[PDB]
């Protein structure tokens, strides 16, 4: 019983950790793309 | 005891992750789901005890302050890694450091709190367990404890 | 690790764009925006770490020399379209290439660092709107790689 | 700061031409109009800055010393053909100098300073701009600097 409870707890913990890592990476890429778009927008506005 | 606010914030973030309502209250099923998702180890008996304590109020939803109290009560109980090592050594009849995958699967499936065989296959695939090859209990315990 | 003069000129151009004064000095938030505009993608926690490292010791704001030093020491190419696709598949519980817009918004806002709702709305509108309510992350990664 | 007496005479004569009151000092709106007349390079934001500075002064007219000072402010820009030709090039996805009037004017008005519909119409008509075809900009900047 101890083994199985610890195992299921660890499995859900690993699931949560993978979710967190993927979310952090996706947020990082999203912010990078948004900043790139903002820089291009600033370029366009200045030239206009 | 008083819990560090960083841990409290992490617990709140974990709660909000699966809180499909966003109100800081969620069903006891996802309560246990995030309890395990925190890395802690509650017995299903303790899970049922906590569920009935919540159901005494009749809400069926885990408010964040009571959730934090539950977190503290879980922090009260802390098993050691050596205990898990000894438990696995008990099932290591050979004592060669390796245990059989099929017999461990049978142990999981037909002892105590039986769980789904798909979860057993999840253990096999995630812990790169060979179907018949002997698997070291110690490496499994270590990569389990890494968290 | 000195930077190419073309990149130096591009950095000064970005300074002119972001800074109304256009003196080559930008704030820490502006520092992070320029970091992420160049194509280098550090995390918000990472960006705060480098901000504390530089500490704006030049003139209270990230100026051109500190900017050059930061870009020199933090030069990397860790961003990979396949990595983004794998992370989105990790999001995709179904694994069909489509991730629920509501679930994605919940994860972005609640999990870890909280994204602004405007950012999530921008990402939703950036990708093609779908009848199922799920954003196709494959094409999303496609134009993330494109620009 | 201090300009050639030829430019001094030119500016005084432009004053007198636009000196409807005949005071000898040009009005703020008349200041902007003669800046547009003399090939100067004021920004709409810069024009409003000048207007509010004069309002703080309160006279409503531009004396010659401040006129020469903002001549210095203008010529510190030392703008040339090539930079804005490059800006058109980055706007000219064709890259041949021939640029589509529709998208160019949409970016010109929507992004940055916003133009009234009339101003766009007369500027398209009088600057040999085709209604929808690809129009060259190089001659326009060449006769910018020629004036």
């Amino acid at each position: 019983i101890r083994i199985q409870k610890t195992i299921r707890g660890w499995l859900l913990r690993k699931r949560y950790l993978c979710m967190q890592r993927a979310a952090i990476t996706v947020q990082r890429y999203v912010r990078g793309y948004q900043a790139r778009c903002y820089a291009k927008f600033l370029r366009r506005t200045k030239a206009a | 005891d008083q819990l560090t606010e960083e841990q409290i914030a992490e617990f709140k973030e974990a709660f909000s992750l699966f809180d499909k309502d966003g109100d800081g209250t969620i069903t006891t099923k996802q309560l246990g789901t995030v309890m395990r998702s925190l890395g802690q180890n509650p017995t299903e008996a303790e899970l049922q005890d906590m569920i009935n304590e919540v159901d005494a109020d009749g809400n069926g939803t885990i408010d964040f302050p009571q959730f934090l109290t539950m977190m503290a009560r879980k922090m009260k109980d802390t098993d050691s890694e050596e205990e898990i090592r000894e438990a696995f050594r008990v099932f290591d009849k050979d004592g060669n450091g390796y245990i059989s995958a099929a017999q461990l699967r049978h142990v999981m499936t037909n002892l105590g709190e039986k769980l789904t065989d798909e979860e057993v296959d999840e253990m096999i695939r995630e812990a790169d367990i060979d179907g018949d090859g002997q698997v070291n209990y110690e490496q499994f315990v270590q990569m389990m404890t890494a968290k």
